[PDB]
């Protein structure tokens, strides 16, 4: 579940992203951003899995959904 | 180098997948979950940078949700 | 509805094409040039809008090259 | 040639784009933006023309280069 993406992880990600200070509201915003992205990619990865008649999502399957 | 713990990231991914498949059982190669997380992270990081040029652009130094939302809006 | 005159836009296009082909002769369907110009215009217009949300975002009302350049930078 | 894209055309484009006022420097900026875009698309349209063994750039040829 989504609250399992922690404040510290979000700051490390932001730090790596060059962000220096952040609003308290970034935390929930960043979670919204990741839920949506994951839902898009995953739904596509799985759809292509399913299409190829497999039942095991591969690394090219994910890589397709990114494309 | 992954900044989100693999297990919290994996539960999420499974919950998301399960809320989509809703009963159809799929397996995930450990290398599928990993590749996903790389992409998940790398997206957040670029998204953070872009949103931050917006912040700077507004004279500020503190990232605001409007910085992130503008960035996404400009990406499409 | 096209805001650039078709002829100035066509000379340009030909000059550009000729500077690429550099001797190889190609013809352009009138409908190729037209489709191109639609796309050319429609790109400028969306690019103008995005750059303008940037302007607004900076408190300003006057579009600056930095607005346009940030927008492009955020598109990639 | 590029100076053949006129100040008034640039303002109509900006107006349609919702821009209210613009800097004098937009004009040359907008021209830079269009030269590059045209060079990318055209070079691709022509390359696909050439690839298909034709000598006449079509409307699906351009449409491919946009994709």
């Amino acid at each position: 579940n989504i609250q399992g993406i922690t404040k510290p992880a979000i700051r490390r990600l932001a730090r790596r992203g060059g962000v220096k200070r952040i609003s308290g509201l970034i935390y929930e915003e960043t979670r919204g951003v990741l839920k949506v992205f994951l839902e898009n990619v995953i739904r596509d990865a799985v759809t292509y899995t399913e299409h190829a008649k497999r039942k095991t999502v591969t690394a090219m399957d994910v890589v397709y959904a990114l494309k | 180098h992954l900044l989100i713990r693999k297990l919290p990231f994996s539960r999420l991914a499974r919950e998301i997948c399960v809320k989509f498949t809703r009963g159809v059982d799929f397996n995930w190669q450990a290398q599928a979950l990993l590749a996903l997380q790389e992409a998940a992270e790398a997206f957040l990081v670029h998204l953070f940078e872009d949103a931050y040029l917006l912040t700077l652009h507004a004279g500020r130094v503190t990232l605001f949700p409007k910085d992130v939302q503008l960035a996404r809006r400009i990406r499409g």
